[PDB]
C-alpha cells in the first residue's frame, strides 16, 4: 500500500517512490547507437546485407566490390537513424520544458521556488491560478471559502470546462497559513498508483484521526488551476505514479503493412538464393571432378578436391546472385517515400487558411498505409467539433426567433461580439421593451446558473462547468443582461447597462438525475422569483394549469431538435413573503447531514418547482467543423468505420453522434446495460447488434467488460473477443467519459483481434496514446500544447481533410508503393538470373554475364530513375475522381496490389525474362553471328547484347506500368536508355551494337519479353478491367 | 504552422500528362504490323543464311578409323595429319578460315580472369611484374612469364595448311593471310608491345615463355608487325569465347585476281600440324571454311526465330481481334 508522510523527504528513502521528473525520451547520447540492435533485427534485409558486406570482405570468396554495398547499407541505415534522432532530440526539448517547469515547494519553514523535477511524494506545494498542476496532489487549502478549487481537466478529458474540487473539512480551516503548512505532519495510506482518473481510495491520518479520501480532493498533473487565487497540497504521485502518465504509452516504432509484407517474401528470396547457389555448387563439384580435373587447360595450380571447389563458389554465387534482394530497392523506396509525404506537405486541398496551418508529414515511412485504413478512431471535441459551442435560436414567450429576419450590439457595451445572432427583430423587441417576457427570457439565462466572473484586465470573461450554461449567460450578456459579478449573499446583474445587485436566498444544486436547476432570487422591491430552468422532459412535469404555451414550446421544441440543437426549458415563479419564510426555515433544516441529505434535499427540491410559468426554451449549437458529416459520409462510401473516442459526457457524445450523421433515426442506441447482457449472453451459449449498427459505452462500462489465474485469463481473452465482435458489427461506436489509456486500449483490441489497419485522430493530450498505438495517428492543429500534433504520424488543422490524405494521398501511395515493388523486383530478377542461366555453359564457376561496369551501374543509372518517378506521379484517377469515387479505396483495404501471388507472379516474369534475355541471344551465337575478323561472338558481345536487351526491355516495362505519363516520365524511361547507348558509345560494347546481327538479336530478345506482356496487359483489363480502368474508360 | 505551400504543376500534383490506355485500336495494329515485318525478316535472313557456302572438317580424330588417330598419342612430337573433302559448289568472293574447339570452357571464371591486361596493353612495370590474377603462371622458374596467364599459355598452336588436289593430282598450295583476322581496336589499342628500342628481342628481356609454349614471344611471326604482343593468332585467342563451343579466325582467302572461284569446287586436302590435345577433356578440334555474304554471316537460328516470333505476334491479334470483339 502507498504511504506518503508530509514535510518528510526521508520517510520511505529506507525506489519504490518516483521522483517528479518525467523521461519520455527513448536514446540517451550513448545507448541511441544501439538503434542499430532494432534496424538491423527487425527488418532481416539490413541483417542480409550486413552478411554480404562481410561475405565479400574475404577475397577467398569474393566476385563484386564491397565498396558498392557499404555506401548504401551506410545510407538504408543512416537515414532511419537519423530520422529517429531528430523524433527522439524532439523528446528531449518537451522533456526538459516539463521538468523545468516551475512550482513553489515546502523548504524548511517557508515556501520557495522549485522546479518539478525537485517535487517529491510528501511534498507540500503551492500553486496559483491558471498554474499546471505538478503531481497528484491532495488539496489541503485555497484563497476561496471552505478550501474551493476549480480546475480544468484539459489533459485528462479533452474538455476546457472547469471541474469543481474541495478539500477535507478538518484541513480546510487549519492549513489556510503557511505557518502551519510547513509543520502539518499528516500520513497517508492511499491506493498504488494506477491509471484511474476518476476513482481514489484512501485515507488521511491527522490529529490522531482518519479522513477518508476521495477524487474530488485529489489535483492530477495534467490538470490546471482556474477561479482561485492559490492552492496548497501534498504531492502523493510524482513524476512516473501520477495518473496522467501511468495514462500514457511508449513510443513504439511504426512500420507499413506492406514492410512486414517484404520481409516475409523476401525471406522466400533468400531460401531460393541458397538453394540456387547450393545447387550451383554441386554443380560444379560435379563439374570439376569430370570436366575440370581432366581439363588441362583448366589448371592453376593449389590442387582443390572437386568438394572443396563446389563449396567455394557457393559464396561465390551468393554474391553473383546477390541482386536477388538489391540494396537499392530499400535506398530508393526512402525516396519515394519522402516525395510522398512532401505532397501532403504541400495540398493545397489540405491548408487551412485563416490559421495558416498546412497539412504536415511528421513521419515519411508509412505513406502508402494511408492506403490502408479499415478503421478510424477520432476524438470528439476539437476534432469532430471546434470547441465553439453557441446561442443560436430561441423560443421566448411563443414566437420562435433567431430566423434571420428583420447585429451591432453597440447598444450595450459588454457585448463580446462573439455571438453570430443574426434575427433583428429579437433586438428591436428587446429595445423597445414592448414585451416583459423578453426581458424575463434573458435575465433567467444571466441569473439562473453557476458560471463564474473572471473580471481580468477589465475583461468579463466567463468560466463554467457546464458548457450549456457558458453559451447562455454569454447569449444573455450579448443581449444586455450582463451578470457582472456574484458574491456569497448576492448576484450582480446589469440590465441595459444599468446596475441592478440582486441578493439570492437559495440557489438549488444540478445533478445529471435532477436534470435542472433553479434559483430563488429576491428582488429589490421585495418580490421573490424562483428562476428555474433544466431539461424539456423534467420541467413540463411542473407545470401550473394555468400555462397556455405549452403546447407551442413544444412545438418550438421539436423544430429545434430536428436540428440537432440542445434546448433547455426556462421558468421563473412568484413565491409569496411569507411562503418563502416558512419555507426558507425548511430548507435551512434539510441542508444538515441529519441522515442522508439526499432524500430531505430532494424532497423539499420537488416541492420547490411546482407550477411554474413556462417562457419557452434556447437553443444552443455545438458547432461541428466544416465538412465533417460530409467526410464521413465519404469515408464511410469507402468501407472505413470510425469510432468517436471522446472524454466527454455520453449526452453530448450522443448529441454530436446525431449532428455528425454517424447515428440516424434508423439506427437503434445500444448502451452498456445493453450490451453487457448481450456479451453475457455469449458466454453461456453474428451479435444482433449487427443490425443495431449503434453502440454508445461509457469508460466505466468499458471496465466492467473488459474486466480491468489460468482459467481467468481465458476469460479475459474470451470477453475482450466477444466485445471487439460486437462493437465491429456496429455502424457506428461512440466511446464516452474514456481516459487516454482506455482510448489507446480500444484502438489496441481493434489491432489485436481483427487484424485491421487502424487510423487515430484528435487534439490535446488527451488523444497522444491511442495516436501512438494506431497504425496511423493524425493530430489537429489548434492546441497551443501542440500534444497531439508532436506525437502524430501527419498533423493537419481541419478534419475533412482525412478526405484527401487516405483517399488521395493514401490511395495513391498504397498505388505507387506496389508498383514500385512489384517492377523493382521484375528488373532484379530478369537482371541476376542470367547469371544462373550462364552456370550452364561456363563450368558452374560462378562468370558473370555481363561486364562488372554494367553490374555496378544497373540499378544506379539505368533502371533507377523511371521507377522513382513513377513512383512519385503515377496517378490512375485524378483527385476530382479520386473523392468523387470512395470505393477506389477498398482497392489497398482488401490488399490487392502487393500479395505473394502478386509477388510470385513477378517472380515468373523476371525469370522469364532472364530466361528470354540469355537463350535468344545464346541460340545467335550458338550460330555464329556475324562472323568476319570484327566479330568472332566473343564474350563482351555476349555480355554486352544481354545488357542491352535487359536494358531496353525494362525500360519498357516501366512504360507500359506508368499510367500517368508525364514529360518527366517520358524522358527518364527514354533517357535511360539514351544514357546506357551513350555511356558505351565513347561518351569492345560499341563493335558490337554496330552490326545487324546483333541488333536484330536484341530486338528479337526485346520483343519476345515485351510483346507476350501487352497481350496479358490488355487481356487482362478486356476480360476483367479494374474500376480504375473503367473511370479512366469513362474519363 | 507555416505561410501557404506555392502553387506549382509539380508540388500541387497536376503536372500535364496523357493516360495511355491499352485499347484495341493500339494495340492490335502493334501486333500485327510486327508480325508483318518479322516475316519478312525471317525470310530474308533465313534464304541468306541457306545461301552461304561452309565446309567443317573434325580433325581432332578421336574416332578409331580416321587418318589423324595417330596424332592422339604422339610418340614423336611433330604428328601431322592429312584429311580429304570435296567442295560440291564453288565458294565465292572472300572465304574465312576458322578453327573450332568443342567442350573447351574459355569462359570459365578461373580461366577468363587470368590475364593482365596491363601487360598486354604495353605497360613496362607490369612487364616483369605480373599481377595475381595470372598466378598460377606468373613465372617460370625465377624471371616472370610475358603472356601470363592460363590464356596465353593455353594458346592454340595447331598449324592448317590447304591443297587444291587438281586433275594432274599434284596438290597446288593455297594462299592464306594472317594479317587483318583481329579487330582494329585490339590490333592499335587493346595490345600493344612495351615501349622503347626496336628490336622486339630487347624489349622482352628477362621474361621467360609460356610454359606451354614451344617458343618466346619474341618472333611469333616473321613480320615485325604481327610479332610480340600485337600478333594475330595471339590477339584472336585472348578474345576468350562466350560459349564452350566457339570458332575463332585463323586465316583470310581474298577474292581471287581472276573471275574464276575463290576455291573451285573440287577435291581438297587439309594438311594440320597436330600440336593441340584436346581428347583428354572430350573436346573436338574443327576448322571450318566460309563464304562471306552482304548480311554478315550464316545464323538459321535467328531467321527461324524471327518466323516463329513473327507468326505468332500476328496470330497473338488475331485472338485477341476475337476476344475484343466478343467482350466489346
Ligand atoms: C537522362 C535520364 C536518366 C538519367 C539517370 C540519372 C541517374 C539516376 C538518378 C537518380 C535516380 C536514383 C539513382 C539512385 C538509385 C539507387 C542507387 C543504388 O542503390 O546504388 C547501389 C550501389 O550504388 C551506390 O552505392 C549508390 C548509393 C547511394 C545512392 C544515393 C541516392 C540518391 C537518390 C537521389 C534521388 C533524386 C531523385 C530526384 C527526383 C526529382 C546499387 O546496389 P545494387 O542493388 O545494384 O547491388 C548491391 C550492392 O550495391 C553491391 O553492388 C553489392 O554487389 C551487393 O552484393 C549488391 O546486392
Ligand atoms: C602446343 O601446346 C601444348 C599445350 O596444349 C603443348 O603441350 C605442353 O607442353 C609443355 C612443354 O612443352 C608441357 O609442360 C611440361 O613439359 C615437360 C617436358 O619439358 C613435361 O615433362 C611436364 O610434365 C610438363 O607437362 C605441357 O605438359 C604440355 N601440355 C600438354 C597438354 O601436352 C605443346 O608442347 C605445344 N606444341 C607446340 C609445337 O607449340
Ligand atoms: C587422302 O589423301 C592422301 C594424299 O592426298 C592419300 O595418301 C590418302 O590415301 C587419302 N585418304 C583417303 C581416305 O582418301
Ligand atoms: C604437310 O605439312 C608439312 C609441314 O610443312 C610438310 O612437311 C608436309 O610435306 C605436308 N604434306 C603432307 C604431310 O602430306
Ligand atoms: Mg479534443
Amino acid at each position: 500500500t502507498w504511504q506518503v508522510k508530509a514535510n518528510d523527504r526521508k520517510y520511505h528513502e529506507q525506489s519504490k517512490y518516483a521522483n517528479n521528473a518525467i523521461k519520455t525520451y527513448k536514446y540517451n547520447a550513448f545507448t541511441f547507437i544501439p538503434m542499430n540492435l532494432f534496424e538491423q533485427f527487425k527488418r532481416a534485409a539490413n541483417l542480409y546485407f550486413l552478411a554480404l558486406l562481410i561475405l565479400q570482405a574475404v577475397p577467398q570468396i569474393s566476385t563484386l566490390a564491397w565498396y558498392t554495398t557499404l555506401v548504401p547499407l551506410l545510407v538504408v541505415l543512416g537515414v532511419t537513424a537519423i530520422k529517429d534522432l531528430v523524433d527522439d532530440v524532439a523528446r528531449h526539448k518537451m522533456d526538459k520544458e516539463i521538468n523545468n517547469r516551475t512550482c513553489e515547494v515546502i523548504k524548511d519553514g517557508r515556501f520557495k521556488v522549485a522546479k518539478w523535477k525537485e517535487i517529491q511524494v510528501g511534498d507540500v506545494i503551492r500553486l496559483k491560478k491558471n498554474d499546471f498542476v505538478p503531481a497528484d496532489i491532495l488539496l489541503l487549502s485555497s484563497s476561496e471559502p471552505n478550501s474551493l478549487c476549480y480546475v480544468e481537466t484539459a489533459e485528462l478529458d479533452g474538455e476546457t470546462n472547469l471541474k469543481f474540487k474541495m478539500s477535507l473539512e478538518i484541513t480546510d480551516q487549519y492549513l489556510q497559513r503557511e505557518d502551519t503548512l510547513a509543520t502539518f505532519d499528516g500520513f497517508i495510506e492511499c491506493e498504488e498508483p494506477n491509471n484511474r482518473l476518476d476513482k481514489f481510495t484512501g485515507t488521511l491520518f491527522w490529529r490522531n484521526t482518519s479522513f477518508p479520501l476521495d477524487a474530488d480532493k485529489i489535483l492530477l498533473r495534467g490538470c490546471v488551476i482556474r477561479n482561485t487565487d492559490f492552492c496548497h497540497g501534498l504531492v502523493i504521485f510524482a513524476g512516473a505514479d501520477t495518473k496522467i502518465m501511468k495514462n500514457s504509452g511508449k513510443t513504439r516504432f511504426k512500420r507499413t503493412k506492406i514492410d512486414y509484407l517484404m520481409n516475409y517474401m523476401v525471406y522466400t528470396i533468400f531460401v531460393v538464393l541458397i538453394l540456387l547457389s547450393a545447387g550451383l555448387a554441386i554443380g560444379h563439384a560435379y563439374w570439376e571432378a569430370q570436366v575440370g580435373n581432366s581439363s588441362w587447360y583448366l589448371y592453376d595450380g593449389e590442387d582443390d578436391t572437386p568438394s572443396y571447389r563446389g563449396f567455394l563458389i557457393f559464396w561465390g554465387y551468393i554474391i553473383v546472385l546477390n541482386t536477388m534482394v538489391p540494396i537499392s530497392l530499400y535506398v530508393s523506396v526512402e525516396v519515394i517515400r519522402l516525395g510522398q509525404s512532401h505532397f501532403i506537405n504541400w495540398d493545397l486541398q489540405m491548408y487551412y487558411a485563416e490559421k495558416d496551418t498546412p497539412a504536415k508529414a511528421r513521419t515519411t515511412t508509412l505513406n502508402e498505409q494511408l492506403g490502408q485504413i479499415h478503421y478510424i478512431f477520432s476524438d470528439k471535441t476539437g476534432t469532430l467539433t471546434q470547441n465553439i459551442m453557441t446561442f443560436k435560436k430561441c423560443c421566448i414567450n411563443g414566437q420562435i426567433y433567431g430566423d434571420h429576419r428583420d447585429v451591432d450590439f453597440s447598444w450595450n457595451t459588454y457585448a463580446d461580439g462573439k455571438l453570430a445572432f443574426y434575427d433583428h427583430y429579437l433586438i428591436e423587441q428587446i429595445q423597445s421593451g414592448k414585451e416583459p417576457e423578453v426581458r424575463q427570457f434573458f435575465f433567467l439565462l444571466a441569473v439562473c446558473h453557476t458560471v463564474m466572473v473572471d473580471r481580468t484586465d477589465g475583461q468579463l470573461n466567463y468560466q463554467a462547468a457546464s458548457p450549456d450554461e457558458g453559451a447562455l449567460v454569454n447569449a444573455a450578456r450579448n443581449f444586455g443582461f450582463a451578470f457582472l459579478a456574484r458574491t456569497q449573499n448576492t448576484i450582480t446583474i446589469s440590465e441595459l447597462g444599468t446596475e441592478r445587485t440582486y441578493n439570492v436566498l437559495a440557489i438549488l444544486d444540478f445533478n445529471s438525475d435532477r436534470k435542472r436547476m433553479s434559483i430563488i432570487v429576491r428582488t429589490p422591491e421585495g418580490n421573490i422569483k424562483l428562476y428555474c430552468k433544466g431539461a424539456d422532459t423534467v420541467i413540463y412535469e411542473r407545470l401550473h394549469r394555468m400555462n397556455p404555451t405549452k403546447q407551442e414550446t413544444q412545438d418550438a421544441l421539436d423544430i429545434f431538435a430536428n436540428e440537432t440543437l440542445r434546448t433547455l426549458c426556462l421558468c421563473y415563479k412568484e413565491i409569496e413573503e411569507k411562503e418563502f419564510t416558512e419555507w426558507n426555515k425548511k430548507f435551512m433544516a434539510a441542508s444538515v447531514a441529519s441522515t442522508n441529505r439526499d432524500e430531505a434535499l430532494d424532497k423539499v427540491y420537488e416541492e420547490i418547482e411546482k407550477d411554474l410559468i413556462l417562457l419557452g426554451a434556447t437553443a444552443i449549437e455545438d458547432k461541428l467543423q466544416d465538412g465533417v458529416p460530409e467526410t464521413i459520409s465519404k469515408l464511410a462510401k469507402a468501407d472505413i468505420k470510425i469510432w468517436v473516442l471522446t472524454g466527454d459526457k455520453k449526452e453530448t457524445a450522443e448529441n454530436i453522434g446525431f449532428a455528425c450523421e454517424l447515428l440516424t433515426e434508423d439506427t437503434t442506441i445500444c448502451y452498456g446495460e445493453d450490451i453487457n447482457s448481450l456479451l453475457h449472453a455469449r458466454m453461456e451459449n453474428f451479435f444482433p447488434p449487427g443490425g443495431n449498427r449503434a453502440l454508445i459505452i461509457t469508460g466505466s462500462w468499458l471496465n466492467e467488460i473488459l474486466l480491468e489465474k489460468r482459467r481467468l485469463e481465458a476469460k479475459k481473452e474470451q470477453r475482450q473477443k466477444n466485445f471487439v465482435d460486437l462493437a465491429c458489427e456496429c455502424s457506428a461506436v461512440i466511446c464516452c467519459r474514456v481516459t487516454p489509456k482506455q482510448k489507446a486500449m480500444v484502438v489496441d483490441l481493434v489491432k489485436r483481434y481483427k487484424k485491421a489497419i487502424t487510423l487515430a485522430i484528435g487534439d490535446g493530450a488527451n488523444d497522444v496514446n491511442m495516436i501512438k498505438t494506431a497504425h496511423i495517428g493524425v493530430g489537429i492543429s489548434g492546441q497551443e500544447g501542440m500534444q497531439a500534433v508532436m506525437s502524430s504520424d501527419y498533423s493537419f488543422a481541419q478534419f475533412r481533410y482525412l478526405q484527401r490524405l487516405l483517399l488521395v494521398h493514401g490511395r495513391w501511395s498504397y498505388i505507387r508503393m506496389c508498383k514500385f515493388l512489384r517492377y523493382f523486383f521484375y528488373k532484379n530478377f530478369a537482371f541476376t538470373l542470367v547469371h544462373f542461366w550462364y552456370s550452364f555453359f561456363n563450368g558452374y564457376s560462378a562468370q558473370t554475364a555481363y561486364e562488372d561496369w554494367f553490374i555496378t551501374l544497373y540499378n544506379v543509372l539505368y533502371t533507377s530513375l523511371p521507377v522513382l518517378l513513377m513512383g512519385l506521379l503515377d496517378q490512375d484517377v485524378s483527385d476530382k475522381l479520386s473523392l468523387r469515387f470512395p470505393g477506389l479505396y477498398i482497392v489497398g483495404q482488401r490488399d490487392l496490389l502487393f500479395n505473394y501471388k502478386r509477388f510470385f507472379v513477378s517472380l515468373l516474369h523476371g525469370v522469364l525474362t532472364s530466361m528470354i534475355l540469355f537463350f535468344i541471344p545464346l541460340g545467335a551465337y550458338l550460330q555464329t553471328v556475324g562472323q568476319d575478323g570484327e566479330a568472332p561472338s566473343d564474350y563482351q558481345s555476349f555480355a554486352v547484347t544481354i545488357a542491352s536487351a535487359l536494358v531496353i526491355t525494362v525500360n519498357f516495362q516501366i512504360g507500359l506500368d506508368t499510367s500517368y505519363w508525364t514529360f518527366v516520365n517520358a524522358f527518364s524511361i527514354f533517357g535511360s536508355i539514351a544514357l546506357y547507348f551513350g555511356i558505351m558509345f565513347d561518351f569492345t560494347a560499341s563493335n558490337a551494337l554496330r552490326q545487324p546481327y546483333i541488333w536484330l538479336t536484341i530486338i528479337l530478345t526485346v520483343a519476345v519479353c515485351l510483346l507476350p506482356v501487352v497481350a496479358i496487359r490488355f487481356l487482362s483489363m478486356t476480360i476483367w478491367p479494374s474500376e480504375s480502368d473503367k473511370i479512366q474508360k469513362h474519363r | 504552422k507555416t505561410r501557404r505551400p506555392d502553387n506549382t504543376a509539380f508540388k500541387q500534383q497536376r503536372l500535364p500528362a496523357w493516360q495511355p490506355i491499352l485499347t484495341a485500336g493500339t494495340v492490335l495494329p502493334i501486333f500485327f504490323i510486327i508480325g508483318l515485318i518479322f516475316i519478312p525478316i525471317g525470310i530474308g535472313i533465313f534464304v541468306t543464311s541457306n545461301n552461304i557456302r561452309e565446309i567443317e572438317i573434325d580433325y581432332t580424330g578421336t574416332e578409331p578409323s580416321s587418318p589423324c588417330n595417330k596424332c592422339l598419342s604422339p610418340d614423336v612430337t611433330p604428328c601431322f595429319c592429312t584429311i580429304n573433302f570435296t567442295l560440291e559448289k564453288s565458294f565465292e568472293g572472300n572465304v574465312f578460315m576458322y578453327y573450332g574447339l568443342s567442350n573447351f570452357y574459355q569462359n570459365h571464371r578461373r580461366y577468363v580472369k587470368s590475364r593482365d591486361d596491363s601487360q598486354l596493353n604495353g605497360d613496362s612495370s607490369a612487364l616483369l611484374n605480373p599481377s595475381k590474377e595470372c598466378e598460377p603462371y606468373r613465372r617460370n622458374e625465377d624471371k616472370p612469364i610475358a603472356p601470363c596467364g592460363a590464356i596465353a599459355n593455353s594458346m592454340f598452336n595447331d598449324t592448317l595448311e590447304l591443297f587444291l588436289i587438281g586433275n594432274d593430282s599434284y596438290p597446288i598450295p593455297i594462299a592464306l593471310k594472317k594479317k587483318g583476322i583481329a579487330w582494329w581496336t585490339d590490333k592499335n589499342v587493346k595490345f600493344r608491345n612495351p615501349p622503347g628500342g626496336d628490336n622486339l628481342e630487347e624489349r622482352f628481356k628477362g621474361t621467360t615463355k609460356p610454359v606451354n609454349w614451344l617458343k618466346p614471344v619474341y618472333m611469333l611471326d616473321s613480320d615485325p608487325d604481327n610479332n610480340g604482343f600485337i600478333n594475330e593468332d595471339f590477339i584472336v585467342w585472348m578474345r576468350t569465347a562466350a560459349l564452350p563451343t566457339f570458332r575463332k579466325l585463323y586465316r583470310l582467302i581474298e577474292r581471287k585476281s581472276d573471275l574464276h572461284p575463290t576455291l573451285p569446287a573440287g577435291r581438297y586436302s587439309l594438311n594440320v600440324t597436330y600440336n593441340y590435345p584436346v581428347h583428354y577433356f572430350d573436346g573436338r578440334k574443327r576448322m571450318i571454311l566460309s563464304t562471306i555474304s552482304w548480311m554478315g554471316g550464316k545464323n538459321p537460328f535467328l531467321g527461324i526465330a524471327y518466323i516463329a516470333v513473327g507468326s505468332i505476334s500476328f496470330l497473338l491479334g488475331v485472338v485477341l481481334l476475337v476476344i475484343n470483339h466478343k467482350y466489346r
